[PDB]
């Protein structure tokens, strides 16, 4: 979904700010030519629309949308592809029309789209094409959020927004229900290796596999085992098949990051309650059960390259040793014989990865540091230190030492004689923080990790794993949500409908196979065409039991709940079941970031602001405003003198408090002195 | 020059009573 | 005022879980009571799990072996659902060698002397004609789940890969209480529990346990006068 | 700005300054003044040996004999482990 | 009245301590003023002796000096003029 | 003694010896931050609170600062500052502190009201459910009573043993908690000593429970907590107690509504949202009225602008009966209807959009669609149905991005014009000063009460005396105007008071204390110092998001921008009878001057405008006054001026 | 169906749609 | 096992019979799991006495008017369940309240037969008007926690005899919480606020001390079944 999007104005194009709403409404031609829910939410809202499922460029650079056309009542199978002008020269019947299962309609009044944009019922004579099936419009990656029928636009937009911003789980296990739309979009997606012509498997390995086709020849399959991906993120390929196996042409061979089976699986399946606990879910918080932490349920890999690069310079040339002045052993314990860190050394934060000195040259010393070299005999060490560090947060094991170098004759860029790359990895477990959501915007980070024994349990003793608000399911109208919950239950704990009378009246229209269920088995809701309220309500009524005799969930969809923390039973019954949930990429140390004093700007003399640095935070006009609005006008002032711009204020200040005294006042910023010399530089006598 | 800033409450002079002083 | 006092008795279902009913209790104590003793269960009953393994092929937890299907990572996670128990203290290693195609089993592990797997049949991993498996494992008592402890926190070489450890011999626990409630106020609560373990000890040893670690705390109101 | 001020360094220098001179108080007067005038502390203008013993009435290699003495007295690391941390 | 007791940084009550300015800025400043002289006769503590007097309330454990101020404010055994 | 100098400290820092947290502990006692959500609306954007450490990496953040934050937790982002000097950690002590400021700027009214799952706990937790477990019920035959307890303990027992329900009708005997003003008086003589009080209550241990959070100078509520009921509340406690009382207060009703939300047991089943039964035969007729249109308009009978304002009033009347047919289906033990009818979050129509009717969805231009969604959201859309819905969420989230950049824009403007006016004087002292309505009276002899009283005439300095015909000088010139003198000056039945304000205030430079009044934030005077321009910019610029769009939020740009209206509605210039005459596309209404003056011409009157109606509809002779509308909309702010001054 | 890989996913789907889901990267 | 961080019991006393206990530190979350349990095992544990059911002269069955008094029969039945009674002998005794002519009536002025006791004596009962003679009949028996009246099955045979409830522990409220003490040093670990308010006839430290005993005989019974098996101790104090 980086791949088909459509940018509606830009180069070649209207400018954003200059752009109104005109644009970013939807015209009703749009139906099945480009996706009316996927968006981004920002500012960028309907600039950025992805295309259809079946849409089809034109070699004139028009959008094809193939339709069923339908001659005298009866839809064939002729498949046209239309545009927008062969769209306006006729009218459009729909998917949901019953048809005779010969061809013809069975009510002559149908459902129709008006060359004008309108929507208008009309005899069953005059429609001379039908859409190919549902789900005409929507995108590929909307195309797979369940019950979305039922599911209101804006939340729609968030999780088909939130589908693409999954991290892949070390686990990576399939949805227990989805649409038909995981299985074709995984192996679209180019992310898992495809069993290319059709043969038996000679040999399996971890990161190779061998098969041997039908006719003499090989082909072997390279891995890319933790491949770094361009967000971090691991990108593993664990094989699927076997020694023995016979492979079929375009068969997944191997899961890529976020598949399993072959299918997609951003996520994995949790058992889920929706009371309200203890104002821990407040306001759109999620609380877990420790069983996720200790079960590696949900963790991530975020493989991460540091690189550095020895050029030259003026005074020398930079060098990469092992030899680091005014330093001693214990730090360079972990590093090998040459400066480089070795394989499997786990790092922490301002750890050494590169040992790397260049020559300072040779400047005159105070007479302080000249009379403590003098005490221990220590030399000037004329050459500077500036080493590669781990900077702060990030830590994990050292996998890959990607080592380059001119003299070895790899082309580099000018005047750099040895470029280093090294990548770390940190298996980052879940925690309090990292934004969770559903597949309908249900986001919320995690409030609050429970230990699991007061975590509260379903009756026979199963701990329900995450815990989400009630009140931020009827306000938001996403009960898609709850109706997945209720058919995830289904297809986790298993059915089989009686065979009695046969065919139950709410199972009529619910195709076979089905009326009975293994435990643990997936099943498949299209997008609009999919489960109903009565088929769901009559499914959920046979719910065959556990391991005894436990129906754990009544025919409402309910199951009383133990308290774990107290121990009473909740006083009402509380719906289950299993959500498939995902884990996305907005954790937190992506994010906590903490300055007291780092670097600062060259021009201005402010704190560099931004993550990659130590980083202030920009307090801006409107802060200033509230805190003019407290009349704390003292705050104010160190605000904007003594920790912004006050150069000579900000080393009292540091001395003031390491020396325990009282903080000094505050002098004239350095940006004013600045305005003031470009004021004077204007010819402008500022007196 | 509004609240803290005003020159009727930035100029106080603060220094304890005279009995106080002489409780050590 | 009801005179008799409560008394604990033994159900057995199956090998791995057993029931354990409580009679007489008081009306409205036979859930906290059942309460109690499932977050006693759940959390805090001492056993052992693996603490760090060593692969010779390997330095570090993000690579493959040459002749296996899965990878370090993918072991790592089969290995955590290994239940094994020791008697000693002290941090025993085990070993496990393998060579040739197949699968590798839990059971191939040779163990020293004091522990025992428990899941023989475990899958750990699969081979080929190159294949070659070679890895020793250290077992290690404790309690409750313990985080990956840090090899700066130790000091040990490139060879331990350190991993998460679970030392929890419980799998499963509820409890259901039968409030009996005449209207003659002779009422009493009949607390039936049920345990489940993970086959490292038996329900009446876990059980003995918890009830012994809440003997020690409960005293802490008790004897302090 | 990698040449503006890294801020921690500067008061550790101050720092520093005020414990080399409490270090300097635990020893004599002569040894004082040979050590302040030899490299400059006081002033900024390092003098030499022979400047020290015009200024003391004494011979330069005397001067040089009250240099190794002194020496040899700052270099206990039970003196000086608060001016090894220094560096 | 009988209100309840407080804890942390709302101790002594500001409400109770309002009673005993005319504005919250007076208060503020007051207080800081107060923090200022004692922990300059805390610095001075090392040096000879001066009339910066020390904290007229047995102050806490560990207590930072503008707690100290705040709460010899609410004692009133200070006394200060406006601008 | 853990380091020789700095440098050794700072490498234990980096290194983090584990003692480090003790001294952080040491360091963080009694040393407050200040929190900042992303954009500062207004000045409660900026608190101040004590910290404590807690594992993880994510900021632990009060529950009930969220509401003045407007921060919600899905992954919201909260940055943190330091105060370093002792002037500013006593600003941010005493000044930004969290429990200083409950109040609004705006309104006043407390800002740290308990909200969703407080409201709902509590909510339950007051409720009064008949037929309960142990009800009391009076029958007393051979049997006693069985419904009275001595003491809420012995209630409180009696709900643990599997007897009380919590919300069951009771009469317990307090002892501890005084009695509402009537009982009170009339059981003793009005020394309401509920330290020694000893009196009966025919309640819900409930409520009992709930007002033991309250203090105990507080009065019985014996109600049912709605969030308005709960707001009045918080009113009365932040206009009678100290600051410190309410902190605490609120404290303890986030805990028993957390306690009492879990128990609540408010879930959301797909059987607990019920289509109503008569929905189909209601859009059966409404469909036959829509058919009955359709073919009057297959005719040609009407034109197809007109078939479409049919459609539409065919089809809003048919959505309004669904949600009248939901209401009266829906019991209130529903949780999707208890949410709302709580007060919690939530209006109606959310419910209506749940079950029942979606009803008619917008154009993209903003007109309606004709065909409307008949099919609720738990029956499924189907695909035209979604694409129709589609429209109106896109255009809404546009008009939310544009809304609040036009917001920081309004607040950018009012905040560089009001800036420099800060309170510097005590009084300025002059008598001229705005007369407020106050509640003009009924002509059956009412005083009946005006709705925006608490938005005008509350919390200003009266710079008249109230007499009440040269009676009593009931309230002195400069009482506050809170409650209980307006309740006074209702029952003498006087409207019309002169109050001091700043429209009138002599202080030049700025403007004085006693034509401000009351402060908002703090219930007391204003202080000497307080920017009141920064607090008046803020707390206009602030809900302008939730403002829902000639009238709306450029209309209101405009209004203090001082632009002519589009829609200018004209005014009298003199008065006398009108010339009221309709022109060729635009009216030609001209006025007989009632003095010695010219017929005032008006000559571009469009039609678009039209007679207003007041007092009866306007007609032509009317005798206008001077500056009266003579249409009905917009009057431009800069002839209104050279008018009526 | 009609991928031979693809696992045993059950589906609701009452409307038998002809045409296949194209080649989603052919854009 | 060792438990390594010894948690500790402070009696910190506030008004007479309502003394308030912490429990610190303890390993999370072990506050909530005993919390609970001490709460329920103070609330129902305990034996004490209390009135269970009452035969009043004059009162037949309206039972709202009584001759001579001020008082409601309701009043007169919650004041008297609002009676402190320790007996001694575990079986139903009776009382009489007798008082003759106009006056207000004690706790006090029952007389109170062997094996029992009137804690709170000043208490008042009764206010009989004037020319009032009373003869109220008084069945107390010990019990533990709280059961409402036995119906008009056994309690209905004497026409006399109508019962009350009878609140027989001798604390009355108790509440309980956790605290996060020391999370980075001690690792998360938490702190039982307890408190507890008894009537006059024990003291809190004697409740919780019975609590503890009558909670340990009850774990006792999970105990013997491996005496040898491992738990987690802390050992000495
Ligand atoms: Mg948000
Ligand atoms: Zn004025």
């Amino acid at each position: 979904t980086h791949k088909r999007r459509l940018l509606a104005l830009g180069p070649g194009g209207l400018s954003r700010e200059r752009a109104g709403l005109e644009v970013r409404d939807v015209h009703p031609s749009h139906y099945g030519r480009m996706c009316p829910i996927e968006t981004p939410e920002g500012p960028n809202i309907g600039l950025i629309g992805s295309l259809s499922v079946y849409a089809r460029v034109n070699p004139f650079g028009f959008i094809e949308t193939p339709y069923r056309k339908v001659v005298d009542g009866v839809v064939s199978d002729e498949i046209v592809y239309l545009t927008a002008d062969e769209e306006d020269r006729h009218v459009v019947a729909q998917a949901n029309s019953p048809i005779d299962a010969d061809g013809r309609f069975v009510e002559p009044r149908v459902l129709v789209r008006r060359k004008a944009g309108e929507v208008e019922y009309v005899p069953s004579s005059e429609v001379d094409y039908m859409d190919v099936s549902p789900r005409q419009m929507v995108s590929v990656a909307t195309a797979m959020i369940p019950f979305l029928e039922h599911d209101d636009a804006n939340r729609a937009l968030m999780g088909a927004n939130m589908q693409r911003q999954a991290v892949p789980l070390v686990r990576s296990e399939a949805p227990l229900v989805g649409t038909g739309m995981e299985l074709r979009a995984a192996i679209d997606a180019g992310d898992v290796v495809v069993a290319e012509e059709s043969g038996v498997i000679e040999e399996v390995s971890a990161d190779y596999i061998t098969v041997m086709h039908d006719n003499g020849t090989r082909r072997t399959y390279r891995m890319r085992k933790f491949a770094r991906s361009n967000h971090g993120t691991c990108a593993n390929q664990c094989p699927i098949v076997d020694a023995g196996d016979r492979v079929e042409a375009g068969q997944v061979i191997a899961d890529g990051p976020c598949t399993d089976d072959g299918e997609m699986a951003l996520g994995k399946n949790l058992l889920v309650a929706i009371m309200p606990w203890e104002g821990h879910n407040y306001e759109d918080a999620i609380i877990l059960s420790n069983r996720l932490v200790e079960e590696d349920v949900l963790t991530s890999i975020h493989i991460e390259e540091h690189e550095i690069d020895a050029r030259d310079t003026k005074l020398g040339a930079e060098e990469i040793t092992r030899d680091i002045p005014n330093i001693s052993d214990e730090v360079l314990a972990d590093l090998d014989e040459r400066g480089i860190v070795r394989i499997g050394a786990e790092v922490r934060d301002g750890d050494i990865l590169v040992g790397k000195v260049t020559p300072k040259g040779e400047t005159e010393l105070t007479p302080e540091e000249r009379l403590l070299r003098a005490i221990f005999g220590e030399k000037a060490r004329e050459v500077r230190d500036t080493s590669l560090k781990v900077p702060h947060g990030e830590s994990g094991k050292v996998i890959g030492i990607r080592v380059f170098s001119r003299e070895d004759e790899d082309e580099l860029p000018a005047g750099v004689n040895e470029l280093v790359r090294v990548y770390v990895a940190q298996k980052r477990k879940i925690s309090d923080g990292d934004k969770l959501a559903g597949r309908h915007g249900n986001k919320g980070v995690i409030g609050k990790i429970l230990p699991v024994e007061d975590m509260p349990f379903l009756a026979d003793g199963t701990p329900v794993d995450i815990i989400l608000n009630t009140h931020g399911v009827p306000r938001r109208m996403n009960i898609g949500q709850i109706l997945e919950t209720h058919l995830g239950w289904c297809a986790h704990s298993g059915w089989k409908v009686d065979a009695a009378k046969g065919v139950p009246d709410w199972a009529a229209r619910l195709p076979d196979e089905l009326l009975e269920a293994q435990p643990n088995a997936i099943v498949s809701t299209p997008v609009f065409d999919g489960a109903q309220e009565a088929e769901l309500q009559g499914l959920l009524s046979c719910t065959l039991p556990n391991r005894d005799g436990d129906v754990l969930v009544d025919a409402d969809g309910k199951a009383m709940l133990f308290d774990g923390r107290s121990g009473e039973p909740f006083p009402y019954p509380v719906t289950v079941g299993y959500m498939y949930i995902m884990k996305l990429h907005h954790l937190v140390d992506d994010k906590i970031h903490a300055r007291s004093t780092g670097p600062y700007s060259m021009i201005t003399q402010q704190p560099l602001g931004g993550k990659a640095q130590f980083g202030g935070q920009r307090f801006g006009e409107m802060e200033c405003w509230a805190m003019q609005a407290y009349g704390a006008a003292y705050t104010l002032q160190e605000l904007l003198t003594i920790k912004s711009d006050d150069t000579v204020g900000r080393v009292k200040v540091y001395e003031a408090i390491v020396k325990g005294e009282n903080i000094p006042e505050p002098g004239i910023p350095e940006s004013f002195k600045v305005l003031l010399k470009e004021l004077q530089s204007l010819c402008l006598n500022v007196e | 020059p509004a609240g803290t800033g005003i020159n009727r409450y930035r100029n106080i002079a603060v220094q304890p009573t005279e009995e106080a002083r002489a409780a050590a | 005022l009801i005179s008799q006092r409560p008394t604990l008795s033994e159900d057995v279902l199956t090998d791995n879980r057993s029931q354990f009913v409580i009679e007489p209790l008081e009306p409205g104590f036979g859930y906290t009571l059942g309460n109690s003793l499932r977050r006693t269960l759940l959390s805090s009953i001492p056993g052992a799990a693996v603490t760090s393994i060593r692969i010779d092929g390997v330095l570090h937890e993000f690579t493959t072996v040459p002749g296996v299907k899965e990878d370090v990572t993918e072991i790592i996670l089969n290995l955590k659902s290994l239940v094994v128990s020791s008697e000693e203290d002290e941090p025993v290693t085990m070993y496990l060698r393998k060579q040739g195609p197949g699968e590798v089993t839990a059971g191939d592990i040779v163990p020293p002397a004091g522990v025992t797997v428990h899941n023989p049949g475990m899958h750990i991993a699969t081979l080929n004609d190159k294949g070659k498996l070679e890895v020793e494992l250290v077992v290690e008592r404790g309690r409750g789940y313990v985080p990956a402890v840090q090899n700066r926190a130790s000091g040990a070489e490139i060879g331990r890969i350190p991993v998460d450890s679970i030392y929890s011999p419980v799998l499963k626990v509820t409890y259901k209480v039968d409030a009996t409630r005449v209207e003659q106020r002779t009422d009493f609560d009949k607390l039936i529990l049920d345990v489940e373990t993970k086959n490292s000890i038996s329900p009446r040893d876990a059980l003995a346990s918890a009830g012994k670690t809440l003997v020690e705390l409960f005293g802490l109101a008790r004897e302090l006068n | 700005d990698s040449e503006a001020v890294v801020a921690v360094d500067a008061v550790s220098f101050t720092l520093l300054q005020d414990q080399l001179q409490s270090v300097l108080d635990t020893l004599s007067e002569r040894e004082a003044g040979v050590v302040r005038l030899r490299f400059g502390l006081t002033d900024g203008q390092p003098r030499t040996l022979d400047e020290i013993g015009q200024v003391y009435g004494v011979t330069r290699e005397r001067i040089r004999q009250i240099e190794s003495k002194t020496m040899s007295k700052l270099r206990h690391p039970s003196r000086s482990q608060v001016l090894r941390d220094y560096l | 009245g009988g209100y309840d007791t407080p804890l942390g940084i709302t101790n002594p009550p500001i409400d109770e301590l309002l009673d005993r300015v005319s504005s919250k800025y007076a208060l503020v400043i007051y207080a800081a003023k107060r923090a200022r002289q004692i922990n300059d006769y805390y610095n001075q503590l090392g040096e000879g002796i001066l009339e910066y007097v020390g904290p007229l309330v047995e102050p806490g454990l560990q207590e930072k000096p503008l707690s100290i101020a705040l709460r010899e404010i609410h004692a009133d055994l200070l006394e200060h003029t406006e601008g | 003694n853990h380091a020789q100098n700095i440098k050794s400290a700072k490498r234990m820092v980096e290194r983090q010896r584990p003692q480090v947290w003790d001294v952080l502990e040491e360091v963080i006692a009694e040393h407050p931050v200040l929190l900042n959500r992303a954009p500062t609306l207004h000045r409660l954007g900026i608190q101040a609170f004590e910290p404590m450490l807690v594992e993880g990496k994510a900021i632990q953040l009060h529950p009930l600062v969220c509401e003045a934050f407007n921060a919600d937790f899905d992954g919201d982002q909260m940055a943190v500052h330091l105060p370093l000097s002792a002037e500013a950690q006593a600003e941010a002590r005493i000044l930004m502190l969290s429990s200083n400021n409950i109040l609004s700027p705006a309104s006043g009214r407390p800002l740290a009201m308990p909200r969703l799952d407080m409201v709902t706990g509590l909510y339950y937790l007051t409720t009064e459910v008949p037929g309960d477990t142990g009800e009391y019920q009076p029958a007393s035959g051979d049997h006693p009573e069985t419904g009275v307890y001595s003491s809420p303990a012995e209630a409180i027992m009696a709900a643990d043993r599997g007897v009380l329900s919590v919300r069951a009708k009771i009469k317990v005997r307090l002892t501890q908690l005084r009695p509402p003003v009537e009982i009170e008086a009339e059981l003793f003589g009005h020394s309401g000593w509920q330290p020694g009080d000893a009196w009966m209550a025919e309640t819900t241990l409930g409520r009992v429970m709930f007002n033991e959070l309250l203090p105990l100078g507080y009065p019985f509520v014996n109600k049912q907590m709605h969030k308005k009921v709960q707001a009045a509340i918080i009113n009365d406690l932040a206009e009678r107690y100290p600051m410190i009382v309410v902190a605490q207060t609120v404290d303890k009703l986030k805990d028993a509504g957390f306690y009492w939300a879990t128990r609540s047991g408010v879930t959301v089943s797909m059987a607990d949202v019920l289509v109503p039964p008569r929905k189909k035969e209601i859009l059966d007729h409404y469909e036959e009225r829509a058919d009955k249109v359709e073919k009057q308009f297959q005719r040609g009978a009407l034109n197809h602008d007109e078939r479409n304002e049919a459609l539409v009033e065919i089809w809003k009347e048919a959505t309004d009966e669904v949600g009248q047919a939901l209401r009266e289906h829906y019991p209130d033990d529903n949780p999707i209807i208890t949410i709302v009818d709580s007060g919690a979050t939530g209006n109606f129509t959310q419910t209506r959009t749940l079950a029942g009717m979606k009803g008619l969805v917008t154009n993209p231009k903003g007109e309606f669609i004709p065909r409307p969604v008949k099919s609720s959201f738990r029956e499924g859309l189907t695909v035209l149905e979604y694409f129709i819905n589609t429209h109106g969420a896109r255009k809404g989230l546009a008009d939310t991005a544009l809304r609040t950049a036009d917001s920081g824009y309004l607040t950018r403007r009012l905040v560089d014009v009001s800036q420099d006016v800060i309170v510097r004087e005590h009084d300025c002292q002059t008598e001229r000063g705005i007369v407020v309505e106050l509640a003009e009276r009924a002509p059956d002899g009412t005083l009946i009460r005006d709705p925006y009283i608490e938005t005008s005439a509350y919390a200003r300095t009266l710079g008249t005396d109230a007499v009440d015909e040269a009676g009593n000088v009931i309230v002195e010139r400069g009482q506050d105007l809170g409650d209980p003198e307006i309740d006074a000056l209702l029952a003498a039945g006087i409207t019309q008071v002169k109050v001091r304000s700043v429209l009138t205030c002599a202080t030049s430079t700025g403007v004085c204390a006693t034509c401000y009044g009351r402060s908002m934030a703090t219930g007391k005077l204003v202080d000497i110092g307080e920017a009141v321009g920064i607090v008046a910019a803020q707390s206009i610029g602030e809900p302008g998001t939730q403002l829902t769009m000639t009238g709306g939020l450029p209309r209101v740009q405009e209004l203090f921008e001082a632009r002519v209206p589009r829609g200018k509605a004209p005014i009298a210039d003199v008065t006398g009878r009108v010339r009221l005459e309709d022109g060729e596309r635009f009216y030609k209404i001209t006025i007989v001057p009632d003095d010695g003056g010219e017929e005032v011409v008006y000559d571009k009157i469009s039609k678009r405008q039209r007679l207003r109606v007041f007092k009866r509809v306007l007609s032509d002779g009317d005798h206008v006054e001077v500056g009266q509308q003579l249409m009905e909309g917009s009057a431009d702010p800069h002839e209104v001026l050279r008018v009526q001054g | 169906n009609s991928v031979p890989g693809a696992p045993n996913r059950v589906s609701f789907a009452k409307l038998r749609e002809p045409l296949e889901v194209p080649g989603l990267l052919d854009v």
